[PDB]
Protein backbone atom coordinates (compact mmCIF):
# COMPACT_ATOMS: atom_id res chain seq x y z
CA UNK A 1 0.00 0.00 0.00
CA UNK A 2 2.75 2.70 1.14
CA UNK A 3 5.26 3.87 -1.17
CA UNK A 4 8.14 2.57 0.94
CA UNK A 5 6.21 -0.77 1.40
CA UNK A 6 5.77 -1.11 -2.41
CA UNK A 7 9.09 -0.60 -2.87
CA UNK A 8 10.44 -2.94 -0.44
CA UNK A 9 8.03 -6.07 -1.70
CA UNK A 10 9.00 -5.24 -5.00
CA UNK A 11 13.01 -5.52 -4.65
CA UNK A 12 12.11 -8.55 -2.60
CA UNK A 13 10.03 -9.73 -5.20
CA UNK A 14 13.36 -9.05 -7.21
CA UNK A 15 15.45 -11.26 -5.20
CA UNK A 16 13.05 -13.87 -5.06
CA UNK A 17 13.21 -14.47 -8.95
CA UNK A 18 16.73 -14.16 -8.85
CA UNK A 19 17.40 -16.87 -6.36
CA UNK A 20 15.04 -19.10 -7.59
CA UNK A 21 16.90 -22.06 -7.76
CA UNK A 22 14.11 -23.90 -10.03
CA UNK A 23 13.92 -21.19 -13.01
CA UNK A 24 17.70 -21.41 -13.20
CA UNK A 25 17.71 -22.99 -16.75
CA UNK A 26 14.81 -20.35 -17.89
CA UNK A 27 16.68 -17.31 -16.52
CA UNK A 28 18.83 -17.33 -19.39
CA UNK A 29 16.10 -16.48 -21.51
CA UNK A 30 14.07 -14.95 -19.05
CA UNK A 31 16.60 -11.98 -19.01
CA UNK A 32 17.36 -12.67 -22.47
CA UNK A 33 13.76 -12.15 -23.79
CA UNK A 34 12.73 -8.76 -25.29
CA UNK A 35 9.85 -6.28 -24.88
CA UNK A 36 8.01 -3.95 -27.85
CA UNK A 37 10.97 -1.22 -27.45
CA UNK A 38 13.21 -4.05 -28.47
CA UNK A 39 15.01 -4.10 -24.91
CA UNK A 40 16.08 -6.42 -22.60
CA UNK A 41 14.93 -6.22 -18.82
CA UNK A 42 18.21 -4.75 -18.04
CA UNK A 43 17.83 -1.90 -20.65
CA UNK A 44 13.96 -1.30 -19.49
CA UNK A 45 15.53 -1.72 -15.53
CA UNK A 46 17.81 1.89 -16.43
CA UNK A 47 15.66 3.58 -18.39
CA UNK A 48 12.67 3.23 -16.35
CA UNK A 49 14.77 4.63 -13.55
CA UNK A 50 14.89 1.39 -11.64
CA UNK A 51 18.36 1.65 -10.63
CA UNK A 52 18.96 -0.31 -7.37
CA UNK A 53 16.47 -3.21 -10.10
CA UNK A 54 19.42 -2.37 -12.64
CA UNK A 55 22.65 -3.27 -10.25
CA UNK A 56 20.80 -6.42 -9.15
CA UNK A 57 19.77 -7.54 -12.73
CA UNK A 58 23.46 -7.51 -13.71
CA UNK B 1 -9.92 -19.04 -16.46
CA UNK B 2 -10.98 -16.25 -16.64
CA UNK B 3 -12.68 -12.57 -15.33
CA UNK B 4 -15.56 -11.14 -17.14
CA UNK B 5 -15.37 -7.17 -17.33
CA UNK B 6 -17.02 -4.78 -19.29
CA UNK B 7 -17.10 -1.03 -19.95
CA UNK B 8 -18.70 1.94 -21.21
CA UNK B 9 -17.59 4.55 -23.74
CA UNK B 10 -19.72 7.55 -25.45
CA UNK B 11 -20.56 6.71 -28.96
CA UNK B 12 -19.34 10.46 -30.53
CA UNK B 13 -15.54 10.90 -29.29
CA UNK B 14 -11.81 10.21 -29.88
CA UNK B 15 -9.60 6.95 -28.58
CA UNK B 16 -8.15 8.69 -25.70
CA UNK B 17 -11.04 7.96 -23.65
CA UNK B 18 -11.39 4.46 -25.05
CA UNK B 19 -7.71 4.10 -23.63
CA UNK B 20 -8.39 5.85 -20.10
CA UNK B 21 -11.19 3.71 -19.60
CA UNK B 22 -8.75 0.40 -20.76
CA UNK B 23 -6.32 2.04 -18.30
CA UNK B 24 -9.02 2.14 -15.81
CA UNK B 25 -10.56 -1.68 -15.67
CA UNK B 26 -6.73 -2.13 -15.90
CA UNK B 27 -5.96 -0.77 -12.38
CA UNK B 28 -9.39 -1.54 -11.02
CA UNK B 29 -7.28 -5.42 -12.32
CA UNK B 30 -4.03 -4.68 -10.54
CA UNK B 31 -5.50 -2.28 -7.81
CA UNK B 32 -8.41 -3.54 -6.64
CA UNK B 33 -8.97 -6.74 -8.23
CA UNK B 34 -12.98 -7.13 -7.93
CA UNK B 35 -14.49 -10.34 -8.55
CA UNK B 36 -16.89 -10.56 -11.83
CA UNK B 37 -20.52 -10.70 -11.84
CA UNK B 38 -21.97 -14.14 -10.83
CA UNK B 39 -24.16 -14.61 -13.25
CA UNK B 40 -21.17 -14.93 -15.79
CA UNK B 41 -19.26 -16.60 -12.60
CA UNK B 42 -19.85 -19.85 -14.20
CA UNK B 43 -18.55 -19.21 -17.66
CA UNK B 44 -15.45 -18.05 -15.79
CA UNK B 45 -14.61 -21.70 -15.59
CA UNK B 46 -15.41 -21.88 -19.71
CA UNK B 47 -13.60 -21.16 -22.44
CA UNK B 48 -14.57 -18.69 -24.95
CA UNK B 49 -14.60 -18.80 -28.80
CA UNK B 50 -16.61 -15.96 -29.93
CA UNK B 51 -18.78 -13.52 -28.21
CA UNK B 52 -21.38 -11.32 -30.03
CA UNK B 53 -23.12 -8.10 -28.30
CA UNK B 54 -26.40 -7.38 -29.28
CA UNK B 55 -28.62 -3.63 -28.83
CA UNK B 56 -29.50 -5.19 -24.93
CA UNK B 57 -28.18 -8.71 -25.14
CA UNK B 58 -24.84 -10.34 -25.11
CA UNK B 59 -24.23 -14.16 -26.16
CA UNK B 60 -20.87 -15.76 -24.96
CA UNK B 61 -20.24 -19.46 -26.80
CA UNK B 62 -18.32 -22.44 -24.99
CA UNK B 63 -15.97 -24.13 -27.44
CA UNK B 64 -18.05 -27.62 -26.79
CA UNK B 65 -20.85 -26.58 -28.78
CA UNK B 66 -22.95 -24.51 -25.53
CA UNK B 67 -23.97 -21.00 -25.83
CA UNK B 68 -25.39 -18.59 -23.17
CA UNK B 69 -26.96 -15.34 -23.46
CA UNK B 70 -27.79 -12.70 -21.17
CA UNK B 71 -28.98 -8.51 -20.96
CA UNK B 72 -27.84 -5.61 -19.25
CA UNK B 73 -28.60 -2.19 -17.09
CA UNK B 74 -26.53 0.18 -17.34
CA UNK B 75 -26.92 3.38 -14.53
CA UNK B 76 -26.43 6.69 -16.07
CA UNK B 77 -26.78 8.27 -13.06
CA UNK B 78 -23.52 7.10 -11.66
CA UNK B 79 -21.28 7.56 -14.26
CA UNK B 80 -18.02 -2.74 -13.64
CA UNK B 81 -21.19 -0.70 -12.07
CA UNK B 82 -23.16 -2.14 -15.14
CA UNK B 83 -25.73 -5.09 -13.58
CA UNK B 84 -26.13 -7.83 -15.92
CA UNK B 85 -29.56 -9.87 -15.86
CA UNK B 86 -30.43 -11.87 -12.85
CA UNK B 87 -30.31 -15.33 -14.30
CA UNK B 88 -28.14 -16.58 -17.19
CA UNK B 89 -30.48 -17.60 -20.03
CA UNK B 90 -29.47 -20.58 -21.73
CA UNK B 91 -30.12 -22.67 -24.85
CA UNK B 92 -31.57 -26.11 -24.17
CA UNK B 93 -29.80 -28.82 -26.29
CA UNK B 94 -31.12 -31.18 -28.53
CA UNK B 95 -29.75 -33.73 -30.67
CA UNK B 96 -26.49 -31.93 -30.90
CA UNK B 97 -26.51 -28.34 -32.18
CA UNK B 98 -23.06 -28.37 -32.00
CA UNK B 99 -22.59 -24.22 -32.73
CA UNK B 100 -19.39 -23.19 -33.97
CA UNK B 101 -20.30 -19.50 -35.38
CA UNK B 102 -22.59 -16.84 -34.04
CA UNK B 103 -23.63 -13.64 -35.33
CA UNK B 104 -25.48 -10.52 -34.14
CA UNK B 105 -28.33 -8.79 -35.18
CA UNK B 106 -30.73 -6.16 -33.68
CA UNK B 107 -33.95 -8.59 -33.36
CA UNK B 108 -32.14 -12.14 -32.89
CA UNK B 109 -29.08 -13.83 -31.98
CA UNK B 110 -27.80 -16.36 -34.93
CA UNK B 111 -26.08 -19.36 -34.26
CA UNK B 112 -24.39 -22.13 -37.06
CA UNK B 113 -24.64 -25.91 -36.65
CA UNK B 114 -21.49 -27.97 -37.81
CA UNK B 115 -23.88 -29.31 -40.42
CA UNK B 116 -24.88 -25.57 -41.04
CA UNK B 117 -28.05 -24.49 -39.51
CA UNK B 118 -29.31 -20.67 -39.42
CA UNK B 119 -30.58 -21.60 -35.83
CA UNK B 120 -31.94 -18.05 -34.36
CA UNK B 121 -33.93 -17.12 -31.58
CA UNK B 122 -35.73 -13.73 -30.81
CA UNK B 123 -33.68 -11.28 -27.82
CA UNK B 124 -37.36 -10.18 -26.86
CA UNK B 125 -38.90 -14.24 -26.71
CA UNK B 126 -37.40 -17.04 -24.76
CA UNK B 127 -38.11 -19.94 -27.25
CA UNK B 128 -35.69 -21.03 -30.56
CA UNK C 1 -17.24 -7.23 -23.07
CA UNK C 2 -13.73 -8.67 -22.52
CA UNK C 3 -12.49 -12.21 -20.61
CA UNK C 4 -9.01 -11.33 -19.11
CA UNK C 5 -7.20 -14.21 -19.04
CA UNK C 6 -5.63 -15.57 -15.62
CA UNK C 7 -1.56 -15.94 -15.16
CA UNK C 8 -1.59 -16.18 -11.51
CA UNK C 9 2.12 -14.97 -11.60
CA UNK C 10 1.61 -12.07 -13.21
CA UNK C 11 -0.88 -10.94 -11.37
CA UNK C 12 0.74 -11.53 -8.47
CA UNK C 13 3.90 -9.27 -9.27
CA UNK C 14 1.59 -6.92 -11.38
CA UNK C 15 0.14 -6.00 -8.20
CA UNK C 16 2.87 -6.94 -5.66
CA UNK C 17 2.15 -10.07 -3.60
CA UNK C 18 5.37 -10.60 -1.89
CA UNK C 19 3.73 -13.19 0.49
CA UNK C 20 1.45 -14.98 -2.77
CA UNK C 21 4.70 -14.60 -4.91
CA UNK C 22 6.44 -16.75 -1.98
CA UNK C 23 3.56 -18.79 -1.70
CA UNK C 24 3.56 -19.70 -5.67
CA UNK C 25 7.36 -19.96 -5.87
CA UNK C 26 7.03 -22.47 -3.21
CA UNK C 27 4.17 -24.64 -4.64
CA UNK C 28 5.95 -24.78 -7.59
CA UNK C 29 9.28 -25.94 -6.42
CA UNK C 30 7.44 -28.73 -4.03
CA UNK C 31 5.77 -30.09 -7.37
CA UNK C 32 9.18 -29.78 -9.12
CA UNK C 33 10.71 -32.10 -6.58
CA UNK C 34 7.58 -34.41 -7.19
CA UNK C 35 8.52 -34.59 -11.17
CA UNK C 36 5.15 -33.67 -12.25
CA UNK C 37 5.10 -29.70 -13.09
CA UNK C 38 8.01 -29.42 -15.48
CA UNK C 39 6.14 -29.11 -19.16
CA UNK C 40 3.25 -27.18 -17.11
CA UNK C 41 5.98 -24.71 -15.75
CA UNK C 42 7.70 -24.59 -18.78
CA UNK C 43 4.19 -23.50 -20.69
CA UNK C 44 4.30 -21.19 -17.92
CA UNK C 45 7.00 -19.20 -17.71
CA UNK C 46 6.31 -17.65 -21.18
CA UNK C 47 2.83 -16.19 -19.81
CA UNK C 48 3.44 -12.51 -21.16
CA UNK C 49 1.56 -8.91 -20.83
CA UNK C 50 0.87 -6.39 -23.33
CA UNK C 51 3.83 -5.32 -25.80
CA UNK C 52 5.70 -9.01 -25.17
CA UNK C 53 6.87 -8.56 -21.89
CA UNK C 54 7.98 -11.41 -19.86
CA UNK C 55 7.87 -11.91 -16.54
CA UNK C 56 10.81 -10.06 -15.31
CA UNK C 57 9.80 -6.65 -17.20
CA UNK C 58 6.98 -6.96 -15.28
CA UNK C 59 8.80 -7.06 -11.81
CA UNK C 60 11.27 -3.96 -13.10
CA UNK C 61 8.04 -2.48 -14.07
CA UNK C 62 6.33 -2.40 -10.57
CA UNK C 63 9.70 -0.99 -9.40
CA UNK C 64 9.96 2.26 -10.53
CA UNK C 65 10.76 5.42 -8.57
CA UNK C 66 7.26 6.91 -7.03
Amino acid sequence: VESKDRKANAHFILKLLCDSVVLQPYLRELLSAKDARGMTPFMSAVSGRAYPAAITIL
Amino acid sequence: MTSIHFVVHPLPGTEDQLNDRLREVSEKLNKYNLNSHPPLNVLEQATIKQCVVGPNHAAFLLEDGRVCRIGFSVQPDRLSPVSLGEDLQWWPDKDGTKFICIGALYSELLAVSSKGELYQWKWSESEP
Amino acid sequence: IMAVEKQTLMQHILRCDYEACRQYLMNLEQAVVLEQNLQMLQTFISHRCDGNRNILHACVSVCFPT
